[PDB]
């Protein structure tokens, strides 16, 4: 399963 | 044996024609099961091996909205990278993520992966300690800055340790012999005349998983690196791969040739010839 | 910006038999970009049935595609993928040979 997404660049 | 799982996402901007394409692929080893096209009619994850499709929906819900969600984050980060690097504003940029976790045979994680790459150039990634960063450059600082604050890492490390290796357990225990036990080539040497004098000797392997092969063309028992063709591994469209080696002879001395096949999938080495 | 030119490699999924079902493989590898345009073509005309495997790319990020038909090959029939993409300053046209 993917990772949830996080913070942008 | 050992695993690997890897995500790959690619986010392509488009300015002036609405929000990047976002595409996500999953691999466990060289299988493909897991598809996200956010240009899709209506987007969501979809099954792309047999093994992973007895996953109940609440799997198919929850990995759909992450990919949605990221491809909103993937959007933010087109948009600030260009900022970091003063881009117009005009241009389509490319970003590629990819992510994953290798495992030894009783399923203990070996290494954690976690980078990036902006137009095809490595941008940022997770050192193999899961716990620090390598930024490319001074624009990648900030981005290393803004992670390192919002202890990005951590939550990284997290994934890596953890759902990464648990599902990737589940994937192969469903996935039984598909992942587990390797396909072996379907081997043959083809005969093609170039004149009196010349003749190609090309050996064929078919049909094989996972990708790694070995294929090398020997005279009286030395291998002929030097004068080998090898062409690229390539996939045959159905999870097998193909691959084949050829080398001109003079007519009549074919038979001092053998071609060697390497390949997990074999009980032991192959050794062909023309016949 | 890093621009990569296309590998390409055109090959039946199985070995060639005339009137045996088959599929036509165009395999573009190791470019960059991703956008690409691949078409199949029969006796030098666009196959409209074409599929391709989803976007992904390999280790050193340079992005691979396979493009691929049903066909069922005879004596007679020349199949061929063109392929374009930034960094071919012209359309590059791989014709299948069986015995490759």
């Amino acid at each position: 399963e993917p990772r949830s997404p996080s913070h942008s660049m | 044996g050992s695993h690997s799982m890897r995500y790959f996402y690619t986010s392509v901007s488009r300015p002036g024609r609405g929000e990047p394409r976002f595409i996500s692929v999953g691999y466990v080893d060289d299988t493909q099961f897991v598809r996200f096209d956010s240009d899709a009619a209506s987007p969501r994850e979809e099954p792309r091996a047999p093994w992973i499709e007895q996953e109940g929906p609440e799997y198919w819900d929850r990995n759909t909205q992450i990919y949605k969600a990221q491809a909103q984050t993937d959007r933010e980060s087109l948009r600030n990278l260009r900022g970091y690097y003063n881009q117009s504003e005009a241009g389509s940029h490319t970003l590629q993520s990819m992510y994953g976790c290798d495992v030894g045979p009783d399923g203990r994680l070996l290494r954690g992966h976690d980078q990036y790459a902006y137009d095809g150039k490595d941008y940022i990634a997770l050192n193999e300690d899961l716990r620090s960063w390598t930024a490319a450059d001074t624009a990648a600082q900030i981005t290393q800055r803004k992670w390192e604050a919002a202890r990005e890492a951590e939550q990284r490390r997290a994934y890596l340790e953890g759902e990464c290796v648990e599902w990737l357990r589940r994937y192969l225990e469903n996935g039984k012999d598909k992942l587990e036990r390797a396909d072996p080539p379907k081997t043959h040497v083809t005969h093609h005349p170039i004149s009196d004098h010349e003749a190609t000797l090309r050996c064929w392997a078919l049909g094989f998983y996972p990708a790694e092969i070995t294929l090398t063309w020997q005279r009286d028992g030395e291998d002929q690196t030097q004068d080998t063709e090898l062409v690229e591994t390539r996939p045959a469209g159905d999870r097998t791969f193909q691959k084949w080696a050829a080398v001109v002879v003079p007519s009549g001395e074919e038979q001092r040739y053998t071609c060697h096949v390497q390949h997990e999938g074999l009980p032991k080495p192959l050794t062909l010839r023309w016949e | 910006m890093i621009q990569r030119t296309p590998k390409i490699q055109v090959y039946s999924r199985h070995p060639a038999e005339n009137g045996k079902s088959n599929f036509l493989n165009c395999y573009v590898s190791g470019f960059h970009p991703s956008d690409i345009e691949v078409d199949l073509l029969k006796n030098g005309e666009r196959i409209e049935k074409v599929e391709h495997s989803d976007l992904s790319f390999s280790k050193d990020w340079s992005f691979y595609l396979l493009y691929y038909t049903e066909f069922t090959p005879t004596e007679k029939d020349e199949y061929a993928c063109r392929v374009n993409h930034v960094t071919l300053s012209q359309p590059k046209i791989v014709k299948w040979d069986r015995d490759m």
